[PDB]
């Protein structure tokens, strides 16, 4: 059985959230945590690893990610 | 302070 990675999600105003995942979870699940919490729509949002936008279908293994890693969050352009 | 955030993202009974 996998382990948990723990990613940080950082908002406009720097606050936190950090998400617990495994390697092959879709990260469609932490986007919407993520806005479920933030009171927005999904869609209104835009979820960045490295610069890069992240899919509803990517995983962490994809994308390469792993413990303590970063997401920002940035207003959908 | 912000306190520390950490969220974890992990039919035949049917009636409807």
């Amino acid at each position: 059985e996998g382990e948990y990675i723990k990613l940080k999600v950082i908002g406009q105003d720097s606050s936190e959230i950090h998400f617990k995942v495994k390697m092959t979870t879709h990260l469609k699940k932490l986007k919407e945590s993520y806005a479920q919490r933030q009171g927005v729509p999904m869609n209104s949002l835009r979820f960045l690893f490295e610069g890069q936008r992240i899919a509803d279908n990517h995983t962490p293994k994809e994308l390469g990610m792993e413990e303590e890693d970063v997401i920002e969050v940035y207003q959908e352009q | 302070e912000a306190e520390e955030r950490v969220v974890v993202i992990s039919n035949s009974s049917s009636r409807y």
